[PDB]
């Protein structure tokens, strides 16, 4: 291995072979795994050195080791990303797509992946420089079969990062785009492929029912509901998300979800060993819980209430959470006989075992699911017996002590709930 | 109601 | 996020 200074002696020889070979030292240099020298390297002024190299069309060679020194610097700190991107890279890896070398073509897709990830602002700054139509061209093929399997990853990964961040979010446009070709990457059979396409997804569903609904109009929720079901847990994971999101929307986009068959899905992840899948899935439940009653009976038709208790009874903490939220989401909506079906499940003990908790807003979450059981049980008149079985479970104690709880939101629930159906 | 998160 | 090669 080189040192720094004699890799700046060799390109600062104004000789193109001697520039050459110590281009490929730096960028062995940065593929060391301990401590690539990427500072030392940018404070010896090399960036321009080596985005001069990109254009040198007759020296594929140097086109490709400094391509690959350049990703190598780009894919460290966000400082050191903007040294790459404030020494002219953008435009001239973009060039770099139309080379006939694929693994030079490759790298500088590799290296606009790693500059577009930073942020909205060099996602944006890589989509006006024009990137987004070479970076198609190169998918323009009948069938992705034919790509060799570590190009079409890269090129996913890179689509992926331009759908990435918001604050903003990418241009509708270029969302318009690129979603053709990202739905067609969601249909190939290739777990790193669908992987990075499902976050693709997740991202564009992460933001106002507009931009749910440009995904949802390209009919891709029974991909993601297949894929929902993968035994890939990275596959599983950014399917989960982007349904997720997709039922923070409307309740159409939301019935479309349903329509495709993911509740038959919920039963293994309401009990994924991943603490994670837990958490998501129950999120998913308290925003489909929070629509229509018939899409609450689609949730009781499956068998999920059953499956919400034991979630609520024992689980991570912030997945417990979720589950109150989709208690209360069902009993704000739901018809008094799902929510006489829902305490018939046994919903009310871990209800009340949770009140204990220190987290303030659960409490209040919880109080609130009481509170709508109750008027529930007041259209029956059977505000004694819900009553009884409240303070059988301990509950009791824990709403009475709930009045002496410093936040003010607590106690006037629980005051509440203590004079009329107690006191 | 949904809770975007 | 990004990469390394």
């Amino acid at each position: 291995n080189w040192s720094v200074e004699d890799i700046v002696k060799g390109i600062n020889s104004n000789n193109l072979e001697s520039q050459l070979q110590a281009t490929q030292a730096a960028r062995k240099l940065l593929s060391r795994e301990k401590q690539p020298p990427i500072d030392n390297i940018i404070r010896a002024g090399l960036i321009p050195k080596f985005v001069s190299f990109l254009g040198k069309t007759d020296c594929s060679p140097i086109q490709f080791e400094s391509a690959w020194a350049l990703t190598n610097i780009a894919s460290g700190t966000s400082e050191q990303t903007k040294a790459v991107v404030d020494g002219g890279a953008i435009p001239a890896f973009i060039s770099l797509l139309a080379s006939p070398h694929a693994h030079i073509s490759e790298q500088a897709v590799w290296a606009l992946g790693n500059i577009a990830g930073d942020g909205s602002a060099f996602r944006d700054l890589v989509i006006k420089h024009g990137a987004i139509d070479p970076l198609l061209a190169l998918l323009a093929v009948p069938d992705l079969s034919t790509l060799a399997c570590g190009y079409l990853r890269n090129l996913t990964w890179t689509l992926s990062n331009l759908c990435r961040n918001k604050n903003p979010a990418p241009p509708l446009d270029a969302v318009e785009q690129i979603l053709p070709t990202l739905v067609r990457l969601l249909h190939h059979n290739d777990p790193e492929v669908l992987a990075d396409s499902c976050w693709a997804i997740s991202y564009l569903t992460d933001g106002p029912n507009e931009r749910i609904e440009m995904v949802v109009k390209k009919g891709v929720v029974p991909q993601l509901v297949k894929l929902l079901g993968a035994t890939e847990l990275p596959i599983v994971t950014p399917a989960l998300r982007a349904i997720g999101n997709i039922v923070t929307g409307t309740d159409e986009q939301t019935q479309k979800v349903i329509d495709a068959g993911a509740l038959a899905v919920f039963p293994s992840l309401l009990t994924n060993p991943k603490t994670n899948i837990q958490k998501e899935a129950t999120w998913t439940m308290s925003n489909i819980t929070a629509g229509r009653q018939d899409q609450i009976q689609q949730v009781v038709n499956h068998g999920l209430v059953p499956f919400l208790v034991g979630v609520l009874s024992k689980a991570d903490f912030k997945t417990q959470k979720e589950a109150a939220w989709a208690i209360t989401n069902y009993t704000s909506g739901g018809t008094v006989e799902q929510i006489v079906y829902l305490v018939h499940c046994g919903i009310i003990e871990p209800l009340m075992n949770l009140l204990s908790a220190k987290d303030t807003k659960i409490i209040q979450v919880i109080l609130d699911a009481i509170s709508n059981i109750f008027q529930a049980a007041e259209k029956l008149g059977e505000t004694e017996k819900l009553s009884i079985m409240i303070e059988e479970c301990g509950g009791l104690d824990k709403i009475e002590a709930l009045q002496r709880h410093e936040n003010e939101s607590v106690y006037k629930a629980s005051l509440n709930l203590i004079e009329k159906y107690f006191s | 109601g949904r809770r975007t998160r």
